[PDB]
């Protein structure tokens, strides 16, 4: 007759949630500003636009 | 002087007007000369050979920045003088770009392309397209795609259809225009 009888479900839920958090911490790109040009920009200056931003 | 780097014979051969007596030599010269600067002003490139410059400079930003006005040259030191300098200082530009770093501050350099074999084919193709549009398309009627004449029961779509842009002329030169930043 011990408390560990009735805490399996929540401790497992906690482990799963914390594993999800740890994983998503590294793996979701931390970048913003998804910039996009069009197929008419002479890459040779699209390098220059990037260096501008 | 536009006689050696755009022979009227090449124009008369491009626009296929070598048998038109209604385009005299003076008229074609006026077209060729109003289109060698209406689409040079547009690109901001002189066409003469390497042509020195001298101009004032104003530093911008707390970390120092010198915006020039020519994209000077590849590998030749631009030098600064005056403006509290004790000796003319020489910087080296980076190719294509026109930004440098460290009683008005002056600067001198040499812009232009080395040889007299002047403006590349890109520039010329633009002029040829612009001339052709100019000689057989005066501005008197609004057109539509495939030189058709429509109606629209509302405003003509002829917003334009009457400007260099139409010919791939204007857009050719752009290939050499540099999207600032």
């Amino acid at each position: 007759n011990t408390p560990l009888q009735a805490i399996g479900v929540p401790v497992a839920l906690y482990d799963a949630l914390m594993a999800r958090a740890i994983d998503s911490a590294d793996g979701t790109p931390n970048s913003k500003w998804l910039v996009t040009a069009s197929r008419d920009l002479d890459d040779g200056q699209a390098k220059e636009v990037k260096e501008g931003i | 002087n536009l006689d050696t780097l755009l022979p009227l014979q090449t124009i008369r051969e491009h626009a296929k007007c070598d048998d038109n007596p209604r385009v005299t030599d003076d008229l074609l010269k006026l077209y060729r000369e109003a289109a060698f600067e209406a689409a040079e002003l547009y690109t901001g490139l002189s066409f003469t050979p390497e042509k020195t410059i001298v101009e004032p400079i104003r530093l911008k930003g707390r970390r120092g920045k010198i915006i020039l006005s020519a994209t000077p040259i590849a590998g030749r030191p631009v030098v600064f003088y005056g403006g509290g300098l004790g000796s003319p200082l020489e910087l080296i530009p980076r190719p294509g770009s026109n930004v440098l770093f460290f009683s008005q501050l002056m600067a001198t350099y040499v812009t232009g392309r080395r040889c007299e074999n002047s403006v590349p084919a890109g520039i010329i193709i633009g002029i040829l397209k612009l001339i052709a549009w100019n000689i057989n398309n005066p501005g008197d009627e609004v057109m539509s795609v495939r030189n058709t004449l429509n109606a629209n029961a509302q405003g003509l779509i002829g917003g334009t259809n009457n400007g260099a842009v139409i010919s791939g002329a204007q857009d050719e030169w752009f290939r050499y225009r540099r999207v600032l930043l």
